[PDB]
C-alpha cells in the first residue's frame, strides 16, 4: 500500500554518515523498490562500483547494476552516502476541509527543525496523518494552539474528528500505509454536533 | 540559624504602607535584629521619633531609643515607612555548576514581576532554594523552559538533581535557614543512569 | 481600595477566572477567590476576592501565574499579600494580589 | 525498615469499623491496575487491595481538605456545612505490602513500557500500603473522629479505641507483592483532584452515609 | 450585547478550527436539565494578543480537570450561531461555583 | 562526536532534563536518558543519554519537546536517530537527537 515518494522528493546529493540533512529523511528500500521513476533516476546517474545507504538497506549502483539489497535499519549508515528523500511536497491543491471523524491520535513523530505528526487511527487501522510545524508551513500560526489539543487527545486517549488541508503532502513517515497532510483542526466532538 | 540580607540590599526608598515596591520585600525583624551593620546604618539615618513598618514588628526612631519592637505579620504596614530589601544579590562568585541531588521541589513563592521560586528538600531537611525569572537574571531566557519542568516535578512527587549557579543570591524568602540561588537546570533523578 | 497591605494566611485558592482588563487591552486579569482554611463560612476571610494583571504582550506565563495554577490544583495554603489596590472581579471589588508564599507551617503561617 | 503502623481515612464510623475492619472491593490483585486506578475505577472496582498510607500527615491533609470541601459546598448552598472524618490507626502486619516497591518491581519484571511513570510517582507520594484481601478489627487500634462545624468554625477531635485490637509486634511485609503482567489497556493514572489523591485511596473512603471526579494524572501533570 | 452567565456547567465539547484566515475555538457548556451553551473565541486580528492562546489553554484545563465552570458569553447575533465567550471561571475542584 | 548516525529501536525515555548550551546563551539542551527494552543493565543500550537544542529566541515548545513530553509521560517506546554529534549533559557525552518516531510494532522496531 505504501505511499511512494514522488520522484522529485529526492535530494540531488545524498548525505554523509547516515545523517540525512534537516527537513529530509533516509529513503527506504520498500519505497525505492516501488518507485520506478526513482530506480531509473538512480541507475541513470550511479557510476563506479558504488553502493548506497538506504534507511533499511543498500543500493549497489553503477557497475553493480542497480541492485537493491535488503538490510537493517541504520545498518548501511556505515557508508559514504545515504539517499535522502525530502518530506514536504507542495501538493498545490485546494484548501478544502477534508475531515476524518472518530479518529484517535497515535505514533507521534518529531525531528529537528521540522514538524510534529500523528497517525490518526480508527479500529486500529490508520486513516490519515497530520502534522504541525512552527517553522515551515502555511499554518505556522496554528501550531501553538494545535500542539495543545494534540497533546491532550493523545495522552487522554481522546477520540476526535481531525481536520486537514491537502495543500501539503508529507513524507515524514517511513513506508506510509496512509497519507500525511497538514493539520488544520481537532474537535472533541459530540456525534453530529455542529462543532465537528 | 537564618540567612541575613546584607545591608546593601536596603532600599533607600522605603515601601509605603507595607507595599514594598516591586522586586523588594518587607524586611523581617529576625533579619534586622541579626544584621548589625544595618541596625547601625539605621541609628544614623532614622530621624527622631519616627516609627517604621516591617513584616513582623515595628522599628522606632532612635528618639524612642531606636527599637525593633516585635509585632504580627503586616501589622507595621499601618505606618507609611516600611523597611524593604531588593531580593537579588550579585554574589560575585563565579558562574559555575553546583548541584544537589535527591531533592524535591516545595514552597512555591512568587512576587509580581520577579522570580518564581522553590525550596528543594531532601528527606525532610530543606536543602536549597532556587529561582527563575523571565525579567531579570543572567539566565532570564531559560525561564520559560525551566518553569515548565519546575511545575511538573512539583505536582508529581519527582525527585531531581538541580543545578544552580551562585552568581546570584536570592532573598525572596523571609527568614530562611537555606540559601537561594539562580536555577540553571533540572534533571530527573535516574539511579541507573547514575544521576542520583 | 484599602490604605495598606493586608496579609492573609492559611489561604487556599479556591477558584480561578480569566477576564479582560476592562481598562487596558494589552492586559487581562487573572482572578481568584482565596479563603482561609477552616474558618467559618461566616468569617471575613472565608471569601477573599483577588486578581492580578497579566500582560498580553509578553509570551509565556508570569511566575505568579504558574504558582497560582500549581497551588490551586494542589490546594496548598499560602500567605497572600493582598491590596492595597483593588480591581473588580465579579462586579464587586477585589484586591490586587502582589506576592504569595506557600505556608511552611504554623511558624510562618498561623 | 517496613512500617508497623499505617493510617486510613474513612467516612465509616468506629462502631462499624472496630467490628468489621475493611475488605477489598474485589479479587483483581494486579498491582499496576490498582496503582493506576483501573481496579478502583467507578464500575470497574475489584482491586484486592485496601488502601492505607504510612503517613498520618498525608491522611490529615486529605481530611483537612475534604472538610473544606464541605464548607465550600454549603457556601454555594449545597451542604449543611458540617463534617465528620475518621483516621484509623492500623497495625500493619506482613500482609500489607508497599505500593512503591510493588510498582517499581512489577516494572523491573515486565518492562519500562509496561508501567506508567506518574503512577509510581504517585505511589511514593501516598506512601500507600496495600492491605491484601482484608484488614480485620484486630489491627485497628484506634481512631480519631473529626467533627467540623464550618458554619461556626468548630473542629472537634475525639479518639476512641478498639477493644478487639490484638497487639503483637509486626511490620509490613518487606517483599513487594508480585503480580502477573496486566492485560488491560490502561490510559493513564486516575487520580482525584485538589489535592492529588489515588483513585483507590480516595474512593474506598466513601460509602453510604454523587459521582467522584477522577481525572488522568498525566492530562494535567504538565500545564496547558 | 446581552451578556449572560451560566454557572455550574461542564465543558462537553471542545474544538479548535479555522474560520477564514483566523482560527477559533468553541465550547459546549452543559447543565443536565438546561440546554447547551455554545461559545466561541477567535483571532483578535491584533497580533501579540496572547488572549486566544491563554483563554484556549484555560478552557482546555477546564475540559481536562472535568470541573464545573462559570461562563459569561456575550450574545449571538443570529440564532444557531454560538455566542462570543468573554469570561471563564473554573469552579472549586470537586465543588460548585457559589 | 561519533562517526555516523545511530538508529536505536524500542527505547523508552526514563529521565528527562534541561541545562544550558555551553556554546551559547541563545540556546539550551533538553537532555534525557533512554533505555532499550530487553537490554540488561550490563548492556550500554540500557542507559542511552541524549539531548537536543532548543532556541531560546523562539518562545514556545518545539515539536520534539511536545513529543518527548508525551512519549515520556506515557512510556512509549521509540525509534531514535542519534549522532553523529555528542553533547555534554551531566558532565558526560550524549548523542544529539535529530529525529525520533514512536514504535508501531516489531515491523519497524525489531
Ligand atoms: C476526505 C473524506 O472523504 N472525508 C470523509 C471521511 C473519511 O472517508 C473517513 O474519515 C475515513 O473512512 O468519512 C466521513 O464520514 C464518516 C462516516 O462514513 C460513512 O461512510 C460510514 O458509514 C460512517 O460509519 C462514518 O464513518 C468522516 O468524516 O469520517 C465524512 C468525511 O467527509
Ligand atoms: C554544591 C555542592 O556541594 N554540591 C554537591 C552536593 C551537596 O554537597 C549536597 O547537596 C549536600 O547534601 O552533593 C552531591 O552529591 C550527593 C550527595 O551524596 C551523598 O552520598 C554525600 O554524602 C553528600 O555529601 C552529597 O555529595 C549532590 O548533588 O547532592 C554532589 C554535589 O557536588
Amino acid at each position: 500500500g505504501i505511499v511512494i515518494p514522488p520522484q522529485e522528493q529526492i535530494t540531488q546529493h545524498g548525505s554523509p554518515y547516515g545523517r540525512c540533512a534537516n527537513k529530509t529523511r533516509a529513503l527506504t528500500v520498500a519505497e525505492l523498490r516501488g518507485s520506478g521513476d526513482l530506480q531509473e533516476y538512480l541507475r541513470h546517474v550511479t557510476r563506479g562500483w558504488s553502493i548506497f545507504a538506504l534507511y533499511d538497506g543498500t543500493y549497489l549502483g553503477g557497475e553493480y547494476g542497480g541492485v537493491i539489497k535488503d538490510g537493517t535499519p541504520g545498518g548501511a549508515f556505515d557508508l559514504k552516502t545515504t539517499f535522502c528523500i525530502m518530506t514536504t511536497r507542495n501538493t498545490g491543491q485546494p484548501a478544502t476541509d477534508h475531515y476524518y471523524s472518530n479518529v484517535t491520535a497515535t505514533r507521534l513523530l518529531s525531528s529537528t527543525n521540522s514538524r510534529l505528526c500523528a497517525v490518526f487511527v480508527r479500529s486500529g487501522q490508520p486513516v490519515i496523518g497530520a502534522c504541525t510545524s512552527p517553522y515551515d508551513g502555511k499554518y505556522w500560526s496554528m501550531y501553538s494552539r494545535l500542539r495543545k489539543m494534540l497533546y491532550l487527545i493523545y495522552v487522554a486517549g481522546i477520540s476526535v474528528r481531525v481536520h486537514v488541508s491537502k495543500e501539503e503532502q508529507y513524507y515524514d513517515y517511513e513506508d506510509a500505509t496512509f497519507e500525511t497532510y497538514a493539520l488544520t483542526g481537532i474537535s472533541i466532538c459530540n456525534p453530529g454536533s455542529s462543532l465537528c | 540559624g537564618i540567612v541575613i540580607p546584607p545591608k546593601a540590599l536596603f532600599t533607600q526608598q522605603g515601601g509605603a504602607y507595607g507595599r514594598c515596591p516591586n522586586g523588594t520585600r518587607a524586611l523581617t525583624v529576625a533579619e534586622l535584629r541579626g544584621n548589625a551593620e544595618l541596625q547601625t546604618y539605621l541609628r544614623q539615618i532614622t530621624p527622631g521619633w519616627s516609627i517604621y513598618g516591617l513584616y513582623d514588628g515595628t522599628y522606632l526612631g532612635q528618639a524612642y531609643g531606636g527599637i525593633i519592637k516585635d509585632a504580627p505579620p503586616g501589622a507595621g504596614f499601618i505606618y507609611r515607612e516600611t523597611f524593604c530589601i531588593t531580593t537579588i544579590y550579585k554574589t560575585g562568585q563565579p558562574a559555575a555548576d553546583h548541584y544537589y541531588s535527591k531533592v524535591t521541589a516545595t514552597r512555591l513563592l512568587a512576587s509580581t514581576n520577579s522570580r518564581l521560586c522553590a525550596v528543594f528538600v531532601r528527606d525532610g531537611q530543606s536543602v536549597i532554594g532556587a529561582c527563575a525569572s523571565p525579567y531579570e537574571g543572567r539566565y532570564r531566557d531559560m525561564y520559560d523552559a525551566l518553569r515548565r519542568l519546575l511545575y511538573m516535578i512539583y505536582m508529581s512527587g519527582l525527585a531531581v538533581r538541580v543545578h544552580v549557579s551562585k552568581e546570584e543570591q536570592y532573598y525572596d524568602y523571609e527568614d530562611a535557614t537555606f540559601q537561594t540561588y539562580a536555577l540553571t537546570g533540572i534533571s530527573l533523578c535516574n539511579p541507573a543512569a547514575s544521576i542520583c | 481600595d484599602v490604605p495598606y497591605v493586608l496579609v492573609k494566611t492559611n489561604m487556599v485558592v479556591t477558584s480561578v477566572a480569566m477576564k479582560p482588563y476592562e481598562v487596558t487591552p494589552t492586559r487581562m486579569l487573572v482572578c481568584g477567590i482565596a479563603a482561609k482554611l477552616g474558618a467559618a463560612a461566616s468569617s471575613p476571610d472565608a471569601h477573599v476576592p483577588f486578581c492580578f494583571g497579566k500582560d498580553l504582550k509578553r509570551p509565556g506565563s508570569s511566575p505568579m501565574e504558574v504558582m497560582l495554577r500549581a497551588v490551586f490544583m494542589q490546594q496548598r495554603p499560602l500567605r497572600m499579600f493582598l491590596g492595597p489596590k483593588q480591581l473588580t472581579f465579579e462586579g464587586k471589588p477585589a484586591l490586587e494580589l502582589i506576592r504569595m508564599v506557600e505556608c511552611s507551617g504554623k511558624q510562618d503561617c498561623p | 525498615d517496613p512500617p508497623a503502623t499505617v493510617y486510613r481515612y474513612d467516612s465509616r464510623p468506629p462502631e462499624d469499623v472496630f467490628q468489621n475492619g475493611f475488605t477489598a472491593w474485589g479479587n483483581n490483585d494486579n498491582v499496576l491496575e490498582h496503582l493506576t486506578g483501573r481496579s478502583c475505577q467507578v464500575g470497574s472496582s475489584n482491586s484486592a487491595f485496601v488502601s492505607t498510607s504510612s503517613s498520618r500527615r498525608y491522611t490529615e491533609v486529605y481530611l483537612e481538605h475534604r472538610m473544606q470541601e464541605a464548607v465550600e459546598a454549603e457556601r454555594a448552598g449545597r451542604g449543611t456545612g458540617h463534617f465528620i472524618g475518621y483516621i484509623y490507626e492500623v497495625r500493619a502486619d506482613n500482609n500489607f505490602y508497599g505500593a512503591a516497591s510493588s510498582y517499581f518491581e512489577y516494572v523491573d519484571t515486565y518492562g519500562d513500557n509496561a508501567g506508567r511513570i506518574l503512577a509510581g510517582a504517585l505511589a511514593t507520594y501516598q506512601s500507600e500500603y496495600l492491605a491484601h484481601r482484608r484488614i480485620p478489627p484486630e489491627n485497628i487500634r484506634r481512631v480519631t473522629r473529626v467533627y467540623h462545624n464550618g458554619i461556626t468554625g468548630e473542629t472537634t477531635t475525639t479518639e476512641y479505641s478498639n477493644a478487639r485490637y490484638v497487639s503483637q509486634q509486626t511490620r509490613a511485609n518487606p517483599n513487594p507483592y508480585t503480580s502477573r503482567r496486566s492485560v488491560a489497556s490502561i490510559v493513564g493514572t486516575l487520580v482525584r483532584m485538589a489535592p492529588v489523591v489515588g483513585a483507590c485511596m480516595a474512593r474506598q473512603a466513601e460509602s453510604s452515609e454523587e459521582a467522584m471526579v477522577l481525572v488522568y494524572y498525566e492530562s494535567i501533570a504538565y500545564s496547558f | 450585547l446581552p451578556t449572560h452567565l451560566y454557572k455550574n456547567f461542564t465543558v462537553q465539547e471542545l474544538a479548535l478550527k479555522l474560520k477564514g484566515k483566523n482560527q477559533e475555538f468553541c465550547l459546549t457548556a452543559f447543565m443536565s436539565g438546561r440546554s447547551l451553551v455554545r461559545a466561541c473565541l477567535s483571532d483578535a486580528g491584533h497580533e501579540h494578543d496572547t488572549w486566544f492562546d491563554t483563554m484556549l489553554g484555560f478552557a482546555i484545563s477546564a475540559y481536562a480537570l472535568k470541573s464545573r465552570i462559570a461562563l459569561t458569553v456575550e450574545d449571538s447575533p443570529y440564532p444557531g450561531t454560538p455566542g462570543d465567550l468573554l469570561e471563564l471561571q473554573i469552579c472549586p475542584l470537586n465543588g460548585y461555583c457559589e
